[PDB]
């Protein structure tokens, strides 16, 4: 109904709001994201880093 | 129930001495502080821990330089910079 006002109040899961919109909004499986969010790797601090430098870079060079 | 109780040291509720703070150099160790430190500003910041004891606060202190000048220095700036 307000995919707005609930998404503010709470910041902390903005995961789950995202995930939710993805499964019912659009048309993908509530399938194929349980693998791949079960799939994943420990991001052990060195993935994690260097992801994180990477979206910092391409958010920023976008325009 | 509540039965006020009179007393408080901001020195005990607060700011504990920790042991690494509060410790005067002893005449020798500066000479591995500075030696094995790369930047000394790191030797006051304790996350653990960490004694003992200076042999693990040159590899602490080490090792966070290392993680600061490699990502803390990335998002800092980027976030605020524009």
């Amino acid at each position: 109904a307000d995919p707005q006002l609930i998404a503010a109040l709470y910041p902390d899961q903005a995961e789950l709001f995202l995930t939710m919109d993805m499964m019912d909004k659009q048309g993908i499986d509530p399938q194929v994201i349980l693998d791949a969010d079960r799939l994943t790797v420990k991001r052990s601090k060195e993935q994690r880093f260097e992801d994180d430098k990477a979206f910092e870079s391409a958010l920023n060079a976008s325009k | 129930a509540g039965r006020l109780d009179n007393g408080f040291d901001v020195f005990k509720d607060t700011i504990t001495p920790t042991r690494w703070n509060s410790h005067i150099w002893t005449p020798e160790e500066l000479e591995k502080i500075r030696t094995e430190v790369k930047n000394p500003a790191y030797i006051n910041v304790v996350t653990g821990g960490s004694p003992e004891n200076l042999d693990d606060l040159i590899k602490l202190a080490n090792e966070n330089f290392e993680n600061d000048s490699r990502a803390a220095e990335a998002g800092l700036g980027a976030k605020l910079s524009a």
